[PDB]
Parts: structure tokens; C-alpha cells; sequence
């Protein structure tokens, strides 16, 4: 079976093809992604809530529990948890079956929480409730730090939030920039009760 | 047809979205819903009381509580559908009589609800920021739903 | 700050443009601020991208010493040189046309590739230059071999496809690793294959030398100075023709003892597949360690800094460490909030850096723990990181005992503390550990309705008090530098720090008059959960455990179920969630992705051979390249992790195409008139030559692997060993069995 | 003007292919959506208040 | 609308709060705010 | 429909330092007048009242 007959006789043509197949794969090693591993991880929504004040069980039972009812029964969910802490954060982390889009769970997660949305505590509603397509994946960590103590970590954090965070927000296939760290600048009114 | 279910269904979720200040203020506490029409019916399950022990709103709410999601978390099930009795509801039925007899108008008794009947953030003790070396964070529980 | 790339996202363009920015901005830090990159782990497929690109170079350069050493031409040795790597290189532009991902398993894919492509291209230029050895010219024997080997090459390229395609429609975490090194691996083999017809024959009729024309620049001073070597090597080289020789004749006289043997060692396959012990994803030194602290129960956030920052000074102290990475308040269950508990990142030196043999990420991590041991204010450990960031426990379970039936948190709690009392008994179960916890200090305050009422107070007045001083409302929003920031109110620090600054609160009742709590409402000390966790819309506790890494889950889960079973009171149910539950609704593909794909290669090579029996002789091949594999990994007592497994699949691919050539000659020699004896003797005599070509490439590139001490050489020699005995089993097993396979399915094929 | 010439004288080469269409045709019977009819009814959205 | 506000009003409590949330939706190119004195707020999100 | 001059640019020039509207203006038109002195644009125009 001669079908390498033609390339025998036409070395330039055969050289040619495997030029354009070396062409195009230099092309494509410049616009693969590049990355630790494939997405392996269920892509999951975040749901955030802050209640000031209150205890765990009033926000487990008063705000999770209410958009847990709404938020249940999702197509593609695969299974989710309510978080609620004593310094008052509701965390409800939706997770979807793998290879379902991220950016259509978030949209049924978002309308669902709006629907049990005036549920809510006029206090939590107030705060405002946020519907976030997690991440998963860490590029890096950036810290800001003041290494002669000149400036406070609720400094740092709103320097952070003012200069740094949207700049590096914008750069191209950054997903996400997550503050992790002290509270922001606020105008705290300290009562004497006496 | 063959417009996308799951697009359109979007579009008119922002639709309704935009619409919703116009409602008057008791449909918004009531809340709206928006979902996509799943015409593909595969089967319909009945819960039964076959000698009326229990009763449609039991049965309704026994559905919603342990069924419904469960069967709604099938592979391939859009949407499972309750139909029958009402949810369950702590109805108070007044006596307009014996509420005008104590001088009171019904808005004054569901303001009396509204005012009993609340969850608390009751507060927490020892909480940050503290001066001393306060030794624990006590979170403070109180009764405020009924 | 953390920054998360988008899916498809480029690792290495993000980290740039990050420390490219961070610098920019730099310049405008007021005295006193500063940046620091303190976890960059782009760094690591960094690493991986010049591991292949290096260990390409070896491998061109490998190959062509091998050429040289056997064909004794340096015009031979292009055949490869510009074959690999247009084959390697080319892949790039299929894998982007899928949709795929220059990832770690997919280099490692390509790394794993290259041997394939090698082994191709020496299979052509091999032939040809054997054809001219002959006599013959180079374009006619070039012609004559590419008639010979270009049917088997369509044939081999589809049976490679056939093993590794099905591979990558498989279900979850381990189909979702498979597909990246399979698919790498079939685009590979179809170029390399496509690139074996064309372009490796039209080279090698361009450039190999007929018997005449010599001497021309290069190979008149190589044949100067290695005359005494090719002289040598041919002459032991020809020394082991003959006794191979021999040896298939030996074989093929006792066949029937041969197939004796092969069934023993079928035997031994299947008893060290179940002797070495699973894997999946190997621990690798992620350059940072988990130190947790927590206090005792409801501590105060003052108490864990203080513990938080004494561990980062122990750590900072600890050689290899480079940096204490600190959050007080951040809790293990969630990364969510806590007074009682805090975590330290304790980022490591580089690799390559003072990590030595006693400072290495498990021994940081082991004195770090002693030393902390002496931390009596909390408890602390540190933990190794996750290999994968996103799944946990590789190898052990998690589930969630669920309060269906309004048990209570208590009732709920002593559940699940029965069932953790239930199952340490023996199951072969673990440290089962839960977070659930409900005796954190607390305080309850009952509030006297009907007092309150007629003391005129009202009861929305009384929780407003306590919210508003107690608890802190938010009140409306205040304009700075154009920005929102929230006005909070809030009883001042020294009014809130103890249990009856709640008495010393004061509403107001209806006449004006200020009421006290002290009054009203009753302070009691109780006991509760920090954190309320409902799962799947049930209060819910969780319980981790399972069993040491050479059992497997699922005897482990049986376990558990029937212990939940006989163990949860009334109304308190429990569920799987994570990797346990996901591969609960797996269907284990792996039971239909195998038998389709043995299935789809025996038809090909059914359709290749146009025999229903030959194909046999390719497949009853396999099994010992398995053990080949296995042994070498039993020998050094490592385990069947999933990149193993890619290698063990590799080497069954490797060992086919062995196999496939060494029958299609001996097919063709017999259509000659030769008996099946002579046939398959004169075959396997024939690819000798090649086989061992491939076989002494890989071997050689196992040397440097070998010889690494002081580096990063754990895992280099762990695949390293493993690489030499599949190689040596694979050509072993190959030469020495397929000529008998071969005769005896020919003398069983009709009467 | 014709292909089966070169079958004829194959025929486990023809009964190769076959069964790769028949196996392949039953992994996709084990892959169909199954319903009594195809989406024929317009997809609508509905509100509730 | 918030009928009467001066343009700065308008731009500082109406405009940069609605902003700030918007800041950083997915491929959001830039954004722009424009208050006017007839009490309209108006923003465009410009994506890639 | 929606190009707005393509032979020519549009810049932002933002108060990032909570200077006044007032010094923002006089920013703009420091700007406006040195353009004017480099020798390598046009006409610069502005709509901030
Ligand atoms: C012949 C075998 C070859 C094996 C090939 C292995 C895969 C090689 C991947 C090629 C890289 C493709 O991805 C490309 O990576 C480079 C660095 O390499 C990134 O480059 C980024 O980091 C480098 C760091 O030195 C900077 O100098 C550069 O300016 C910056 O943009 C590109 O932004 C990205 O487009
Ligand atoms: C994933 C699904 C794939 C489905 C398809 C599988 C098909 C596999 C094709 C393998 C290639 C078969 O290609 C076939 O090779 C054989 C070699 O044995 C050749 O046949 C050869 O053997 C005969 C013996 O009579 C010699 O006389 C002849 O000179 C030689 O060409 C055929 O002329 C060629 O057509
Ligand atoms: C170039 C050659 C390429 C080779 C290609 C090989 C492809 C192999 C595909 C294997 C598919 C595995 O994928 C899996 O298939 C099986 C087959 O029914 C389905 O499994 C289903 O089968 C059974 C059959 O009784 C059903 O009753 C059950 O509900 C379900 O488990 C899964 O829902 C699907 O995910």
C-alpha cells in the first residue's frame, strides 16, 4: 500500500505539511489556558448574608432557612449548605453537578434568593444579600503589609479595597479578588449607655 | 418554539424585576415567583390518607417536607409540582364582636403579632473590639418567634 | 489577597500582569505600606512546563544516539530529530481545537507521548535503512518499506486510539484526570502516525545513503573516530541476534511449557494488581503547611491572637520556613468566623532551596507540631496541604447526620456522638472526627412579656435595647472621598464585655419612665453551637473518617451505612456529600470504558490481520507488561496512583505495537510460503532490531532519573524504577512470547 | 464506479465495521433521551403573585 | 429618577453606591455615571 | 452609529484624591493649555461645566 507514495517523489510537499501542522501548534501553545490542573472541583454559588447580632440559630432558622426553601429543588444541584456564624454571616454554598455552567446556576440561584428575598429581616435585607459564581482556583496571593506597623490592618484592607483591588480585578482572566483580612473603614457611633 | 427555556425564563425574570416597585406593598411581601414552564409531564404521585386519619393540609405539608425535594433531585426532573390544600399557616380567626367589646380595631391586634411575634438579634457579650483581657465571647439567646 | 482565575484562564499571563501591577502600584504606597507575592503556585506548572520541554531535548538527543549507535548513519538521526518534535509541538493545535488546557496532567500526558512518537519514528527509518542494507536505493527502499509498515502504522494508530480514547469518557474525578492524559495521548498518535506516512519516509528517501555515494562531510570523521566502537557494538549487537535466535527456537519447540509459564505469570499478575496497594493522587510538597489553633470553647479573639501569633514566631524560627501567614478568627470548618480558633499558612523555602533531606515538608510539619505541643493555651496542629486545592480527604470519607424530625441540636448531638461511639469499635475504620459542637459558653435571656406589658415597657422596645447596644445596628450611610461607608451604633466596649451589662440597660415604657432589664429580663448561663450548619435544608453534624490508604472506601462506607443503620435514633437520618457521594452516583464506567476498549482493538486488529485469531496474539500480550509494571512498583512499595496507571497504560500501548509488527511480519512471511515456525522465527529476528532501538532509548533516559540525589528526585525515581522494569518486562515479555502466541494461534486456525 | 469490490474479498474487514456500527448504536441506545413525543409545545414562562 | 436631588447628590448617593456593587462584573470593559440636574442618574456598563 | 469621531481619542481624567469639582476643572483646563503648547494634537474640547 503506497500512500506515501506522493510524499516519495515530493519531499517539499511532505515538509510542507508538517510545517503548517508545526505552524498551527506553535500557534495554539500561545493561546492555550494554562493552569495547575483541568476543572475538577463541582462548580458551586455563594450565597452571603450578614444578620449583626444575631445568634446562629436565629440565623439558621430566620435567614438561611428561608432561602435554603427557595433556593432547594435548583436544576442541576447537587447538594447545598448553610452556614451561620455568631459574629451574624449566613454562607450558602450551592454546589451543581459537575460539567453544569457555572453562569447558569448562579442565574437560578440569584432568582430563587430573590424570591425569599422579602423573607428576610428588614436588617439583613438591608445589609443586601450577594449571589457569587465561586472561583475555585488560586493564581496567587497578594498581601498588603505595613512592615514598620505605620498603618492598621483596617488601613491596609481599605487601601487595598480603594487602589490595589479593582486594578488587579481588571487584568484578564482573573475571576475573582477576595479580601481576607480585618473589617473596613466605618463611622462607629460607641454608646455609654448610662 | 425552540426559543431557549432557560434564556427566556431570564429575560422575563428581569422583566418582572423591574416591574416589581409597582406592585402594591402587600404582593411584595408576599413575594413573586418566576419559573420556567416544564410542559413534560412524566408521572403524578399522590400522598393518600386512605381511611382520613390525616388530612389535605397534612398532607400537602408532609409532601413538601420529606418528598418533594427528594424526587425533585431525580437526574433528568425539572420540577416536581404540588397540587391540593394550602400550606400550613398559624391562622388567627378574630372575633370582630369581642374585638370591638375591648375597644380595639383589628389593626391594632396585628400590630400586636407584628410586635410578639419577631426574632431577636439579642447581641453579644465580650464580643471584639474588648479592653481588658476579656476571657470569653458569649453570644446571647432570647426567646422572640413564636 | 487572593486572586481565582476564570476557567480557561492563562496562570502564568495573570501572575505576571499581577507582579507587574503590584509594582506599578508599589510607587505610589504611602511610607509604611508594602507588597508581598506570599503564595504564588503558578510557579508550579511553571516547573512542569520545563520539565517536558527539558525532558524533550533529552529524549530528540537520546534517540539519536541510539540511531547512531545502531544504523551507524548521522543522516538517520534527522528522521527523528525533525519528527518528535513536529509531532510534540503539533498536538498543541488539536488539544486547543477540543477545548483543552496546557494543564500539569496534560504535560505529563505529552511527556508520556514522546516515547510514542519516538518509537514511530524509529519503526520508519529503521525499515527503510534496513531495505537499503539490502541493497537497495534509497527512494526504492524507502518505497519497499513504507508498503511494509504503512497499513500496520494506520492499524497501530487506531488500536492506541482504541486503548486510550474510551478512557477519557469516563465519570468524575478520575475520568476528568484521564481525559486530559488521553486525549494528549491519541492527538500524539494520530499526528505522529500521519507524520510516519508522509514526512519520516520522505525524509529518509531524501537523506539516507545507498550502498555508494559515502564519506560526504560528517560521516567520513564519525566512521574516523567511532570506528572501534560501532565495530564493537556491532559485533556483541550480532552476537545477540544469533542467541535471541536460539532462544525463540527453544521457545517454540517447548510451546506448550511456554503457555504454562504464561499462565502462572497471568496468575502473578492478577496477585500483585491486588498486592500493591490503590492510589490516586500522590502527596507533593505544595511549599506551605496548615498549622489550626483552636482555644478552649467561646475564648475570646484576644486569646487566639495571641496564640496565632506565638505559633507564627515558633514557625518563623523553624528552619525551612519562609513566612507565617496568620488569620485569627478564621475558622477550619468553612473558612468562616471564630473567636475560639485561628489558622497559621506556614509558607515554605523553594524546593530547590535549604530543604534538605531532615528539612523537608513532612519533618517542618512534624517539629512544628512538637513544638507547638507545648502551647498549652490551645490545641494546635499542623497539617499537610491538599495535593488538589478544592477535594480533601483522597481516600476516606465524609457524611452528614441529619435532624429530619425537629430532634433538637442536643438530641441531634448525642446522636452523633453515639454513632462516632458506635463505630470505633472495629470496622476497619479510622479516627472518626466531627466539628459539631454544642458547648461553647453562652448567655440566655428570658424576657417577662406580661411584666413588661404592664410596666408599660414595650417588648419590641426591650430587643431593640439589646440589638441596638448589644448587638450593633447599622444605621444609614455617611459620603467619604465620594465613597459609601455605614454608620454602626453600638454600646460602647466596657458596657458589653460581661454577662449583666445587660441588666444595666434601660429602655423606656410608655409614661417615659426609664425601665432597667434588670427588671424585666433574667440572664442565665447556657451552652450552644458557634456555627448552626444545615445541610440540605436539615440541621445537620458532620462526621469524617475512613480507612488507611491500601483499603478503599467502599468497604469503609458499607461500614458506616450499616452502623448509621442500626445506630440513629428516631427522625435523625444521614447523607454522603462529597467525592463519596459524587462517586456514589457514578455508575463506575471503568466496567464498560475496558471491556470496549480490548473489544474495539481486537477489531481493528482483526480487520488489520483479515484474521479472527491473530488479534490474540497482540492481546494475550498485555497482561504482562501489567506485571512488569507492578512488580517494579511492588519492588520499590509504592502504590497504583493514577499517573502510574497512565504509565501502565502507556506501556500496554507500547508493548501492542511490539506485538503487531512482530505478527504482521510473521504474516506476511508465512504468505510467503514459510511454515509458522520459521515464520515467526524469522519475523521476531527481524524486529529485533527496532525493539530494541525503543527500548534502549527509554533506558537511557532512565539513567539521569536514577542518578539525581539532593534534587526533587522523589518522584523522579519513583517513576524512574517503574519505567525500567516495564521496559524490560515489555520487551522480555514481547520478544519472547509473541513468536509462541503466534504459532500456536496459527496451528490452532482450522482443523 | 464501485466500492464493494474491495470487501468482497475482506470479509472480516466488512464484518468489522459493521460491528463497530452496531456497537456503537447500542451505546447510544443506552444514552437517548426517551418520551412519548419531542418538544413540540412553544417553551413559556409563567409568573406567580 | 430622584426628583429635585442636586447633580452631586445625585452622583454621590445615588450613583457611586450603585457603582461600587457594579464594580468588577465579569469582562466589564469600563463605566461610566452621569447625574443630571433634572434629577435623572444614568449609568452605561460597557463590556468587551 | 456609536463611533464618535474614530480619528481621534477620548480620555477620563478622574479625581482619585478627593480634590475639589472646582480643582478637578482647574486640572483639566492645566491640561487643555499644556496640550496647546505640545505641537502634536488638535483641538481639545470638553463638556464639564
Ligand atoms: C517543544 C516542546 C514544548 C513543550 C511546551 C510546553 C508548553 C509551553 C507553554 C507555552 C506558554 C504559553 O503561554 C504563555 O506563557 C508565557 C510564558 O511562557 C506567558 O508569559 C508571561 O510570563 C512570562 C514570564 O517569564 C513573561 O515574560 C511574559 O511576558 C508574560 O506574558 C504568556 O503570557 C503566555 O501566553
Ligand atoms: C475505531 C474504529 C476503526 C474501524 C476501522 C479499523 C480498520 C483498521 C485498518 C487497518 C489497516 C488495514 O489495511 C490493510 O493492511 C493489510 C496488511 O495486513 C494489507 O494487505 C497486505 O497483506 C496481503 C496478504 O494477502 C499482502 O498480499 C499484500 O501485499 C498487503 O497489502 C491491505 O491491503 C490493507 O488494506
Ligand atoms: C475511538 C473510539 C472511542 C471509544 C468510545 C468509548 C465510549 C464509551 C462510553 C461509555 C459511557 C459511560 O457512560 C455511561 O454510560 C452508561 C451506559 O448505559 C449509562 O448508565 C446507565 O446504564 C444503565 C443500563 O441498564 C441504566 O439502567 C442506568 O440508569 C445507568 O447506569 C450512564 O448514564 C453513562 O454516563
Amino acid at each position: 500500500m503506497n500512500i506515501s507514495k506522493f510524499f516519495i517523489d515530493r519531499p517539499i510537499f511532505a515538509g510542507v505539511l508538517s510545517v503548517i501542522i508545526l505552524l498551527a501548534g506553535m500557534i495554539a501553545m500561545f493561546l492555550l489556558p494554562i493552569s495547575e490542573y483541568p476543572e475538577v472541583v463541582p462548580p458551586s454559588v455563594i450565597v452571603k448574608a450578614q444578620y449583626p447580632g444575631a445568634n446562629p440559630k436565629v440565623i439558621a432558622e430566620t435567614v438561611a432557612s428561608p432561602l435554603e426553601e427557595q433556593i432547594n429543588g435548583v436544576e442541576d444541584m447537587l447538594y447545598m449548605q448553610s452556614q451561620a456564624n455568631s459574629d451574624g454571616n449566613m454562607t450558602i454554598t450551592v454546589t451543581f453537578k459537575l460539567g453544569t455552567d457555572p453562569d447558569k446556576a448562579t442565574q437560578l440561584v440569584q432568582n430563587r434568593v430573590n424570591q425569599a428575598l422579602p423573607r428576610l429581616p428588614e436588617d439583613v435585607q438591608r445589609l443586601g444579600i450577594t449571589t457569587v459564581k465561586s472561583s475555585p482556583t488560586l493564581t496567587m496571593v497578594v498581601h498588603l503589609i505595613s512592615p514598620n506597623d505605620s498603618y492598621d490592618m483596617t488601613y491596609l484592607r481599605n487601601y487595598a479595597l480603594i487602589n490595589v483591588k479593582d486594578r488587579l480585578s481588571r487584568i484578564q482572566g482573573v475571576g475573582q479578588v477576595q479580601l481576607w483580612g480585618a473589617g473596613d473603614y466605618a463611622m462607629r457611633v460607641w454608646l455609654d449607655p448610662q | 418554539l425552540g426559543t431557549d427555556p432557560d434564556k427566556a425564563t431570564q429575560l422575563v425574570q428581569n422583566r418582572v424585576n423591574q416591574a416589581l416597585p409597582r406592585l402594591p406593598e402587600d404582593v411584595q411581601r408576599l413575594g413573586i415567583t418566576t419559573v420556567k414552564s416544564s410542559p413534560t409531564l412524566t408521572m403524578v404521585v399522590h400522598l393518600i390518607s386512605p381511611n382520613d386519619s390525616y388530612d389535605m393540609t397534612y398532607l400537602r405539608n408532609y409532601a413538601l417536607i420529606n418528598v418533594k425535594d427528594r424526587l425533585s433531585r431525580i437526574q433528568g426532573v425539572g420540577q416536581v409540582q404540588l397540587w391540593g390544600a394550602g400550606d400550613y399557616a398559624m391562622r388567627v380567626w378574630l372575633d370582630p364582636q369581642k374585638v370591638a367589646q375591648r375597644n380595639l380595631t383589628a389593626d391594632d391586634v396585628v400590630r400586636a403579632i407584628r410586635e410578639q411575634n419577631v426574632q431577636v438579634a439579642a447581641g453579644v457579650i465580650g464580643a471584639s473590639p474588648t479592653l481588658p483581657g476579656t476571657p470569653l465571647q458569649l453570644s446571647v439567646n432570647a426567646r422572640g418567634r413564636l | 489577597m487572593a486572586i481565582n482565575q476564570s476557567p480557561g484562564a492563562n496562570s502564568l499571563a495573570i501572575s505576571d500582569e499581577v507582579r507587574k501591577t503590584m509594582a506599578e502600584l508599589k510607587q505610589d504606597f504611602p511610607a509604611g505600606v508594602d507588597y508581598r507575592i506570599v503564595y504564588d503556585p503558578t510557579q508550579f506548572v511553571r516547573s512542569s512546563i520545563k520539565a517536558v520541554v527539558h525532558t524533550l531535548l533529552e529524549a530528540i538527543a537520546l534517540v539519536v544516539i541510539v540511531v547512531i549507535v545502531f544504523l551507524q548513519t548521522w543522516r538517520a538521526s534527522i528522521i527523528p530529530l525533525i519528527a518528535v518534535p513536529v509531532s510534540i509541538v503539533g498536538t498543541f493545535s488539536l488539544l486547543l481545537l477540543f477545548g483543552y488546557s496546557i494543564n500539569a496532567l496534560s504535560l505529563f500526558g505529552m511527556v508520556l507521548a514522546i516515547g510514542i512518537v519516538v518509537d514511530d519514528a524509529i519503526v520508519v527509518v529503521e525499515n527503510v535503512e534496513r531495505n537499503i542494507e539490502n541493497g537497495l536505493t534509497a527512494r526504492a527502499a524507502t518505497y519497499k518499506a513504507m508498503q511494509e509498515v504503512s497499513g500496520p502504522i494506520i492499524a497501530i494508530a487506531l488500536t492506541l486510539v482504541a486503548v486510550f480514547v474510551p478512557l477519557a469518557f469516563m465519570s468524575g474525578l478520575t475520568g476528568q484526570f484521564y481525559k486530559q492524559f488521553a486525549m494528549t495521548i491519541a492527538i500524539s498518535t494520530v499526528i505522529s502516525a500521519f507524520n510516519s506516512l508522509t514526512l519520516s519516509p520522505a525524509l529518509s528517501a531524501i537523506l539516507l545513503k545507498g550502498h555508494g555515494d559515502k564519506e560526504d562531510w560528517l560521516t567520513r570523521v564519525m566512521n574516523r573516530v567511532l570506528g572501534g566502537f560501532f565495530r564493537g557494538f556491532n559485533k556483541v549487537f550480532h552476537r545477540g541476534a544469533e542467541n535471541y535466535g536460539r532462544g525463540v527456537r527453544g521457545v517454540l519447540s517447548r510451546k506448550a511449557v511456554m503457555l504454562g509459564l504464561y499462565l502462572v505469570l497471568v496468575g502473578a499478575t492478577l496477585m500483585v494488581s491486588k498486592i500493591v496497594p490503590g492510589g490516586f493522587v500522590p502527596a507533593q510538597d505544595k511549599e506551605y503547611l496548615i498549622a489550626f489553633a483552636q482555644l478552649p470553647n467561646g475564648a475570646s479573639l484576644d486569646r487566639t491572637e495571641k496564640v496565632i501569633r506565638d505559633m507564627g514566631a515558633i514557625a518563623l524560627k523553624q528552619p525551612g520556613v519562609e513566612s507565617a501567614v496568620a488569620f485569627p478568627g478564621l475558622s477550619v470548618n468553612g473558612f468562616t468566623n471564630s473567636s475560639s480558633a485561628g489558622i497559621v499558612f506556614v509558607t515554605l523555602k523553594p524546593f530547590d532551596q535549604r530543604h534538605g533531606k531532615a528539612l523537608s515538608a513532612g519533618a517542618i510539619a512534624g517539629a512544628l507540631n512538637q513544638k507547638y505541643a507545648a502551647l498549652k493555651d490551645s490545641f494546635v496542629a499542623v497539617f499537610p496541604p491538599p495535593p488538589v486545592l478544592g477535594l480533601g480527604t483522597l481516600g476516606g470519607f465524609k457524611m452528614q447526620i441529619e435532624d429530619r424530625g425537629a430532634v433538637g441540636y442536643a438530641r441531634l448531638a448525642d446522636a452523633t456522638n453515639d454513632f462516632i461511639k458506635r463505630a470505633q469499635q472495629a470496622p476497619e475504620l479510622g479516627p472518626l472526627f466531627t466539628s459539631y459542637q454544642i458547648n461553647v459558653p453562652q448567655l440566655n435571656v428570658d424576657l417577662d412579656r406580661v411584666k413588661a406589658k404592664q410596666l408599660g415597657v414595650n417588648v419590641t422596645d426591650v430587643f431593640d435595647t439589646m440589638q441596638i447596644y448589644l448587638g450593633s445596628l447599622y444605621v444609614n450611610d455617611f459620603n467619604r472621598f465620594g465613597r459609601v461607608y455605614q454608620v454602626r451604633v453600638q454600646a460602647d466596649a466596657p458596657f458589653r464585655q460581661r454577662a449583666d451589662d445587660i441588666l444595666q440597660l434601660k429602655t423606656r415604657n410608655a409614661a417615659g419612665e426609664m425601665v432597667p432589664l434588670s427588671s424585666l429580663v433574667t440572664v442565665s448561663p447556657t451552652f450552644g453551637p458557634e456555627m448552626v450548619v444545615r445541610y440540605n435544608a436539615y440541621t445537620a453534624a458532620d462526621v469524617n473518617g475512613g480507612p488507611a490508604p491500601g483499603y478503599s472506601s467502599g468497604q469503609a462506607q458499607a461500614a458506616v451505612e450499616r452502623i448509621a443503620a442500626q445506630t440513629l435514633p428516631r427522625g435523625v437520618k444521614f447523607e454522603w456529600t462529597d467525592l463519596t457521594y459524587q462517586q456514589i452516583l457514578a455508575g463506575d464506567s471503568a466496567f464498560w470504558v475496558f471491556p470496549i476498549s480490548v473489544l474495539l482493538v481486537f477489531l481493528v486488529l482483526a480487520a488489520l490481520y483479515e484474521s479472527l485469531t491473530l488479534p490474540l496474539a497482540v492481546i494475550l500480550i498485555v497482561p504482562m507488561s501489567i506485571l512488569s509494571a507492578l512488580t517494579g512498583v511492588w519492588l520499590t512499595q509504592g502504590d497504583n496512583n493514577i499517573f502510574t496507571q497512565i504509565g501502565l497504560m502507556v506501556l500496554v500501548g507500547l508493548s501492542a505495537k511490539n506485538a503487531i509488527l512482530i505478527v504482521e511480519f510473521a504474516r506476511e512471511l508465512e504468505h510467503d510460503g514459510k511454515t509458522p515456525f520459521e515464520a515467526a522465527v524469522e519475523a521476531s529476528r527481524l524486529r529485533l532490531r527496532p525493539i530494541l532501538m525503543t527500548s534502549i532509548a527509554f533506558i537511557m533516559g532512565v539513567v539521569p532519573l536514577v542518578l539525581s540525589t539532593g534534587a526533587g528526585a522523589e518522584m523522579r525515581h519513583a517513576m524512574g524504577v517503574a519505567v525500567f522494569f516495564g521496559m524490560l518486562g515489555v520487551t522480555l515479555f514481547g520478544l519472547m512470547l509473541t513468536p509462541v502466541f503466534y504459532v500456536v494461534l496459527r496451528t490452532l486456525a482450522g482443523g
